[PDB]
């Protein structure tokens, strides 16, 4: 039926977070290179935690072809960091350091203009 | 009336335009450089 | 509020913060982080200056096009003050030098230029006064900077009198004369100090933190007439500070006693420097003069702003300090309060 | 074009050409910067009958 | 033409002056605001208008191509003049 | 039709043979490489004396913008904004209303000089020879903000340059 | 090149981005005497090539 | 009207850079080539579609 | 013939048509549809399963020699339900002819690489999946190729906005070029350029 | 111009200018329209 | 004998030195490189002028941004211009390095190289001409020609 698809490389959900925790590992033992290669100021913890962060907001996915998009992107991510192809202005822009933080209550959109 | 008038070649065209290579030909042979050169060493030699 | 100044945008480099700035010593080292959070959320800056317009080119990519406008003026002159100041709603006052020139004195840079600002700006209708002191101010200081500081704070107060005036201790940053001095006392073998560094406790503040203070207290309407006190979160001995500070810069840290009378010398001995000494007497005096506590007066925490660890900035001050593990040792810290 | 006989011999003999009538530089050879005004003619189009413009 | 504000700062031709509380102003300081002082209101305003001897004048604003697209101008009004809707020129018909 | 550029077998004899044995030795397809710059060194060079000098250019150059008035002083620009229309980069802005005696005028024209890409379509577009781009290239600033031409400024340069501009039309409107 | 610049900027007004072909023909017609320049030039091209 | 003008398309024999250059440096002749035609056949009438 | 119109040929349009049949007939297991345009153009639209047999059989078989990939892209077209439209431009030197190959995907169904066919492809599939977000199964190297690294989006999609979501300027705090929300000084001016009036009726579609 | 003069207008500038690029006479931009929204005026006396 | 007069004529001498000798580093970065190329060519010699036609960015004094500057080559060219030994002067030429241009409205381009580095002059055109580009030049050397970093030393 319509509801049959054709896979990316996962099967099913179970496949797909195998990769899922493959990428993580990945990305976990990068870091402590990564903070030392690019020279960041900021800590091996802030990176895993930024690393831990960035997985957790995409927890909610279900469809196994979307989960294999995102670990795709991830590995890309992944290599552009190892083989340095990023400069540390790109590695950074995970942590947003110039951004004013946007008040989240009502009162304060309020205040400051018409956004919900 | 105003006859037309625009931009065209001259009549009977414009003269021939040249495009081949032309690499000439200059200095002299082989054997007449190296008498030049031998000969040179000799009367200096001497 | 006049139409124009009616904030608009999301707070970004094209909004419109309503803010209308002139900012006084813009061109230093607080100077330049001052402009830049103003610039970001699309503020109008004058900034009047002394110097070459070279010497102000990094001020510009500051703003969007437009926001930022330069002036020159002469620090004698109150019709260039005036012309500065009278269209602006907040006058920032960060005038200032660490040594005395033969044109200018301690009495010149914090006492008469900034009364003669307060004045004109007092003048021509200017609603908030910004005015930045020093934590360790006292006019029975031995430091004739810090005498000064005193003095100039006491005449800022009656001229202006609903002016915010922000006492911060000696302030930590990439282009810090503090870090940076200490780093640059390896320059040569000796590392004197007074006693052994000990009997001086400092209580240094991160440069970003004292900006955030600032730009908090423009808008916010308590925040006028007050008195503030920026400092860091942690006291600590100058001697633990400055071996730290070998240590971040990967430096053989040699210490070496040493009282007042010969460190007077040394600060005379490069006194006689035509341009920024590498160190004076006075500098010396204000080095070893312990942090005061003023619990009277609100600090950062009074304006939202959560001052900054020195052991979280050291490495980004001093990396470029480092001749070519991560074991740091941080310093040791006095208990606090 | 101002060359003296003797760098025009020297300069042909080095380059092996005669340079002389071919300069690379523009003398009095080039069109005026002043031209009568032209008097551009018009295209097929351009008739009072027979032009239905669905015939075209 | 060009006028003044209280404060000092001339009038465009459009009409634009900042207030006396506009900030915006200071970007005037140590320099100038640039105005054109031929205001066209002025100058059409001098021309004389033309008496012609029919009902319909038409104007392509003199220079024939180099002009503007050619109108034709009623003139049967006789409480007012014919203007020229691209140049402001004016046309009267004299007599009728 | 086609032509081989590097199809040439080398004669084997030795006329040949040592012809290129005296030219791989005595160096002399290099020493002829010599001449041909010796004799650039004996030419009168190219450079003119700028800016005493100028390059030559046409009145089709298209150069910095001006609004041009009629003989009278009238404004030529009417607000159509087929200008700002057809700009491909949006460099115009435009706004209008009724003019005091009731003309249709603008209130603003803006023309952002650093977005032009300076395509002369403004000009083609205008019905009235209003905008035009000049004939002045020589309008560098110091700021960015100076590039940012207003009405006022684009008025100007018509009043300034209009001696010239006029003076261009006249020679290529009937080309156009 | 500088002097081909000048025959883009006799048709176009500009040296490089001349935007004059366009769909439908040409922005403009060759202004009188502009063939005879290129003319001139095309003569004492092939020696320029020659000497390069 | 490219049918219409007679040239040449130079080609290689050993697919190196050296005779990339001599094509290029040939094809620089064959538009000398062409350019002389293009002076010679250039033709009157209008210079864009006349469909307004 | 009318000086202002375009001529047509039509011994090229009957040999494109009678090529177009000759595809089908051979591989109807993908063929989905043949047309030639009014200016003799033949388009192959094929089921995506097809792609490499398809092309291998136009790039390698007697009667088409199609060596040269000329051109290969993607057409975004949110109102189908497989938004993404892939066209494959194919040159054939020795029969002088072009032919366009045309196949479809969405976001979530890989399409398969043609680098094993043409090794012109490899760089134009990275294009593709850069702009588009179209994955492409078993290529060597799918990676971003003409955005920022780190960039977020495929910025060739209808729904990407012209100016992107991010900017960058440097920062003298950090001393870095830094990304933040995007901010215009004069915001982009869309026009409504269409006119209420029907141009061309010889494509009018049923109401 | 010694022998083709340029036609005379009674707005062309007699006095020509060079580029006055970083002086104190230098193009400042600005906006040529006026004020769009006016806002209310409350009234200058107390309600009672 | 004043210090005034001194520091006066030493202006004098090191501002005719720096803008009689600039080297710049070209940014060739699109179309507005050509022109570049076209100043240095033999009808306008920048070279004639004390201007080096091809310096290396270690002894460069002026970088000319000649050309789009997109957002995935800002940070190469910010890198450029802290490495760049002082006095240092940066030139904006053409719409795009001036404010975005054609592809002011792209997501993918950066509106102006001065949201990156400071720039000294700005040159219009699209492209400007080589001889645009060398009144830029030389307006850059009146601008160095009015330093005047001696005489506020001295009244410091
Ligand atoms: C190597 C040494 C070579 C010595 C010859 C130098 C020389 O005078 O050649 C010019 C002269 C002009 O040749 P050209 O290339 O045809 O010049 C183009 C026009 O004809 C030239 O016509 P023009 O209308 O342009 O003439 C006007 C020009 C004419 O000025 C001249 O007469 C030449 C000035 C060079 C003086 C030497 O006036 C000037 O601009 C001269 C101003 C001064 C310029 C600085 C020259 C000083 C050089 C010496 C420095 C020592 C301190 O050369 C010749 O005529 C060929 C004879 C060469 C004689 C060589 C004798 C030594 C044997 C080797
Ligand atoms: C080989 C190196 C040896 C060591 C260095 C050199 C020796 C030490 C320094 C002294 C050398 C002085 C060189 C000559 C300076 C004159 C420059 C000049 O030609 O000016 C033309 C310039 C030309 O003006 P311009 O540059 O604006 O012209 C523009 C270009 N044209 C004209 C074509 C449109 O004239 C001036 O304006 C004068 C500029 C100031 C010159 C310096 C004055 C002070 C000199 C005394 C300093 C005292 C300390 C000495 C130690
Ligand atoms: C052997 C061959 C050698 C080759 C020739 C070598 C060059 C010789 C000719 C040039 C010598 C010029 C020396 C000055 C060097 C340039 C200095 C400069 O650019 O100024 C910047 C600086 C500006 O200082 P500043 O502090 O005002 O500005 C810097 C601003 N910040 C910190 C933000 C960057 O000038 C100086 O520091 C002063 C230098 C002293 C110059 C000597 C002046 C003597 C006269 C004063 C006393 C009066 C009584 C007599
Ligand atoms: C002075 C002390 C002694 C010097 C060293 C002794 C000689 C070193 C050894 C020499 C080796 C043998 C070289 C023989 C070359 C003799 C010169 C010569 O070839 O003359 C002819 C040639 C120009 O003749 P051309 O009219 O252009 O063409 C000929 C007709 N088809 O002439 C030329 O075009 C070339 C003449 C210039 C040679 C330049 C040498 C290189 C350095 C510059
Ligand atoms: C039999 C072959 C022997 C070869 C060597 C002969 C020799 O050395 O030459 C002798 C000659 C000296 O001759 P001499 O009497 O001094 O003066 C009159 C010159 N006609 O010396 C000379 O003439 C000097 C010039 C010749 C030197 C080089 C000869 C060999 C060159 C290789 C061919
Ligand atoms: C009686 C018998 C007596 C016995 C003695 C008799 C001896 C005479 C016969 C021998 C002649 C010897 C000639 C000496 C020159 C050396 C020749 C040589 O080595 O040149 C060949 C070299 C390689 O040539 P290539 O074609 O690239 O490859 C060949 C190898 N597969 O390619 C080169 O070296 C080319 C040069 C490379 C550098 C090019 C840039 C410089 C060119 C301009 C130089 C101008 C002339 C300089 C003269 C200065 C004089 C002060
Ligand atoms: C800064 C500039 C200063 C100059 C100021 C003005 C004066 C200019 C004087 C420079 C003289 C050299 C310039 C002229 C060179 C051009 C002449 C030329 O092109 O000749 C080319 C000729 C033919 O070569 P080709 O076509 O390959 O033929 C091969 C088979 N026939 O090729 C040849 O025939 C070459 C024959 C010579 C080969 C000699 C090999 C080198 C031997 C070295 C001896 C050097 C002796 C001179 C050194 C100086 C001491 C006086
Ligand atoms: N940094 C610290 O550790 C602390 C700083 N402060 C105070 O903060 C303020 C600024 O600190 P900082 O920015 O580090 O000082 P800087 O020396 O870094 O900058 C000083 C500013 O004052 C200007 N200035 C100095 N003298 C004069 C003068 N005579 N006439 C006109 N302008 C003058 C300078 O302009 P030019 O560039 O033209 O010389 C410069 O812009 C000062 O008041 C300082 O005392 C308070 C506590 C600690
Ligand atoms: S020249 Fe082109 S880009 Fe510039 S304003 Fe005119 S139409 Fe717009
Ligand atoms: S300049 Fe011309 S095209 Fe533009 S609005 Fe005015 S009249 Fe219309
Ligand atoms: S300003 Fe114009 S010529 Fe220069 S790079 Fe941009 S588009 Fe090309
Ligand atoms: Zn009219």
């Amino acid at each position: 039926a319509s509801t049959s698809v054709k896979p990316i490389f996962s099967r099913d959900m179970n496949e797909a977070k195998r990769r899922v925790r493959e990428l993580y590992r990945a990305w976990y033992r990068e870091v402590p290179n990564t903070v030392h290669l690019f020279q960041l100021d900021i800590s091996v913890k802030q990176g895993r935690d930024k690393v831990r962060e960035m997985f957790k907001k995409n927890a909610h996915i279900t469809d196994p072809r979307v989960v294999d998009l995102l670990v795709i992107k991830g590995k890309m991510e992944l290599e552009e960091t190892i083989k340095v192809w990023k400069q540390r202005t790109h590695v950074m822009r995970f942590f947003h350091e110039t951004e004013a933080p946007r008040p989240k209550d009502f009162l304060s959109k309020f205040y400051v203009g018409h956004d919900p | 009336a105003s006859k037309v008038k625009q931009d065209m070649p001259p009549v009977g065209g414009y003269g021939p335009i040249d495009y081949k290579r032309n690499l000439p030909r200059r200095g002299l042979s082989g054997y007449s450089m190296f008498a030049v050169g031998i000969g040179a060493l000799l009367f200096g030699y001497w | 509020l006049h139409h124009a100044v009616i904030p608009h945008g999301k707070g970004g480099r094209s909004s419109v913060s309503g803010i209308v700035a002139t900012v006084f010593g813009a061109t230093g080292f607080l100077g330049r982080y001052v402009v830049n959070h103003l610039g970001r959320m699309g503020s109008q800056v004058i900034v009047p200056h002394r110097c070459e317009p070279y010497d102000t080119m990094h001020l510009r990519p500051m703003g969007d096009l437009g926001q930022i406008i330069f002036m020159d003026w002469n620090g004698r002159d109150k019709d260039s003050i005036r012309r500065a100041v009278e269209h602006s709603s907040v006058v920032i006052n960060l005038v200032g030098r660490e040594w005395e020139t033969q044109n200018f004195d301690f009495e010149d840079v914090f006492v008469k230029i900034p009364q003669a600002i307060a004045q004109v700006s007092k003048e021509a209708g200017v609603e908030k006064f910004i005015h930045i002191s020093h934590l360790n101010a006292d006019i029975k200081s031995s430091s004739k900077y810090l005498r000064s500081k005193a003095v100039g704070e006491k005449e800022v107060r009656e001229t202006f009198p609903e002016a915010t005036i922000i006492k911060p201790a000696e302030i930590f940053g990439r282009e810090d004369r503090f870090l940076n001095y200490f780093a640059n006392i390896r320059w040569f073998g000796g590392v004197p100090l007074i006693s052994l560094g000990k009997k001086t406790v400092k209580q240094p503040v991160y440069i970003v933190d004292v900006t955030k203070g600032i730009i908090n207290a423009i808008k916010d309407p308590d925040a006028r007439g007050k008195t503030f006190a920026f400092v860091g979160p942690s006291r600590y001995l100058l001697f633990d500070l400055v071996q730290y500070v070998f240590a971040v810069a990967h430096r053989p840290f040699l210490p070496y006693p040493l009282p007042h009378f010969a460190y007077r010398w040394i600060g005379r001995l490069f006194e006689i420097s035509p341009f920024e000494p590498w160190t004076t007497r006075d500098k010396v005096e204000r080095i070893h003069t312990t942090d005061k506590i003023l619990p009277h007066l609100p600090g950062l925490e009074d304006l939202g702003v959560e001052a900054t660890p020195l052991e979280l900035k050291a490495i980004e001050v001093l990396r470029r300090h480092r001749t070519y593990i991560e074991d740091v040792q941080p310093a040791k810290t006095i208990p606090t309060s | 074009a101002s060359a003296t006989r003797f760098i025009q011999w020297l300069r042909n003999w080095a380059s092996g050409r005669d340079l002389q009538a071919k300069l690379q530089l523009r003398y009095q050879e080039i069109s005026k910067r002043t031209q009568p005004p032209p008097k551009l003619p018009v295209g097929p189009s351009h008739k009072l009958s027979n032009n239905y413009y669905c015939t075209r | 033409g060009v006028r003044t504000s209280p404060t000092g700062e001339k009038v465009t031709h459009t009409g634009q002056v900042y207030d006396d509380g506009d900030y915006r102003k200071v970007r005037f300081v140590g320099r100038q605001k640039e105005v054109n002082e031929n205001f066209a209101i002025d100058l059409i305003a001098e021309q004389p208008v033309s008496q012609v001897g029919s009902r319909v004048i038409s104007c392509d604003g003199g220079g024939g191509a180099l002009g503007h697209p050619r109108v034709y101008i009623n003139l049967d009004k006789e409480t007012k003049t014919g203007t020229c809707g691209y140049c402001g020129l004016q046309f009267r018909q004299q007599h009728h | 039709t086609y032509k081989y550029v590097n199809l040439r077998e080398p004669s084997m004899d030795m006329k040949s043979v040592t012809d290129r044995a005296a030219q791989t030795l005595l160096w002399t397809e290099l020493i002829r490489g010599l001449g041909m710059t010796l004799s650039y060194l004996f030419r009168e060079p190219a450079t003119i004396n700028y800016p005493f000098e100028k390059g030559p250019l046409s009145p089709r150059f298209r150069g910095e913008h001006a609004l041009r008035r009629y003989p009278s002083g009238e404004e030529r620009c009417i607000a159509c904004k087929l200008c700002e229309a057809v700009c491909p980069a949006q460099a115009i802005t435009i706004e209008a209303e009724p003019r005091a005696d009731g003309s249709r005028r603008t209130t603003r024209y803006d023309i952002d000089m650093t977005k032009c890409i300076y395509c002369g379509f403004c000009q083609e577009a205008c019905p009235v020879d209003a905008i035009v781009e000049g004939p002045n290239f020589e309008f560098s600033t110091e700021t960015h903000e100076e590039l940012l031409y207003n009405k006022e400024k684009l008025l100007n340069n018509g009043d300034k340059w209009e001696a010239e501009i006029a003076a261009n039309i006249q020679a290529d409107y009937l080309y156009r | 090149r500088e002097k081909m610049f000048e025959f883009y900027e006799r048709v176009s007004g500009a040296r490089m981005h001349a935007a004059y072909v366009r769909p439908g023909g040409v922005h403009q017609d060759l202004p009188l005497g502009l063939m005879d320049d290129i003319y001139e030039f095309s003569k004492n091209f092939s020696l320029r090539i020659d000497e390069l | 009207v490219y049918d219409q003008v007679e040239f040449d398309v130079p080609i290689g024999s050993r697919g190196d850079c050296y005779d990339r250059y001599l094509c290029r440096v040939e094809e620089m002749r064959q538009s000398i080539r062409i350019i002389s035609q293009c002076l010679n056949k250039m033709p009157p009438g209008e210079i864009k579609v006349d469909d307004a | 013939t009318r000086p202002t119109v375009r001529p047509r040929n039509d011994v090229a349009h009957k040999q494109l048509s009678a090529f177009g049949e000759y595809v089908a007939e051979i591989l109807p297991k993908y063929v989905q549809q043949v047309q030639v345009s009014c200016f003799n153009e033949l388009e192959i639209c094929i089921h995506p399963d097809g792609v490499i047999p398809v092309l291998t059989f136009l790039r390698d078989h007697s009667n088409a020699q199609f060596k040269s990939l000329a051109d290969l892209t993607a057409v975004d077209i949110p109102t189908r339900q497989n938004r993404f439209e892939i066209v494959y431009n194919l040159l054939s030197l020795r029969f002088n002819s072009r032919i366009r190959v045309k196949t479809y995907t969405d976001e979530l169904t890989p399409i398969e690489s043609s680098v094993p066919v043409y090794k012109a492809a490899n760089w134009y599939e990275r294009e593709i999946w850069d702009m588009f977000g179209v994955f492409f199964a078993n290529h060597p190297d799918l990676r971003r190729i003409l955005t920022d690294y780190g960039f977020e989006g495929h910025p060739f999609r209808k729904d990407f906005p012209l100016s992107g979501y991010v900017e960058l300027r440097y920062d003298d705090e950090v001393k870095r070029v830094v990304a933040e929300p995007v901010e215009l000084a004069q915001e982009f001016r869309k026009f409504d350029l269409n006119s209420p009036w029907e141009a061309f009726p010889a494509y009018r579609q049923p109401p | 111009p010694t022998v083709k003069p340029p036609t005379a207008r009674k707005f062309i500038w007699t006095n020509h200018k060079f580029n006055l690029s970083g002086t104190p006479q230098q193009y400042v931009p600005y906006s040529t329209t006026r004020k769009k929204i006016q806002e209310w005026v409350p009234p200058s006396t107390p309600y009672k | 004998s004043r210090g005034e007069y001194v520091v006066a004529k030493l202006d004098d001498l090191i501002n005719w030195a720096r803008r009689s000798s600039l080297w710049p580093m070209t940014f060739g970065l699109a179309c507005c490189a050509v022109e570049m190329m076209h100043m240095a060519a033999p009808r306008y010699d920048m070279d004639r002028f004390g201007v080096v036609f091809r310096a290396s960015p270690r002894q460069s004094d002026v970088m000319i941004v000649a050309g789009t500057l997109t957002n995935k080559m800002a940070p190469a060219l910010r890198k450029v211009y802290d490495q760049m030994p002082e006095p240092r002067y940066v030139v904006s030429m053409g719409s795009c390095a001036n404010g975005g241009g054609y592809y002011h409205y792209s997501y993918s381009v950066v509106r102006g190289c001065d949201r990156i580095v400071p720039v000294d002059i700005y040159v219009p055109g699209c492209p400007p001409t080589a001889e645009a580009l060398l009144y830029g030049i030389l307006q850059l050397q009146k601008k160095i020609k009015r330093e005047k970093r001696l005489r506020i030393w001295y009244r410091r």
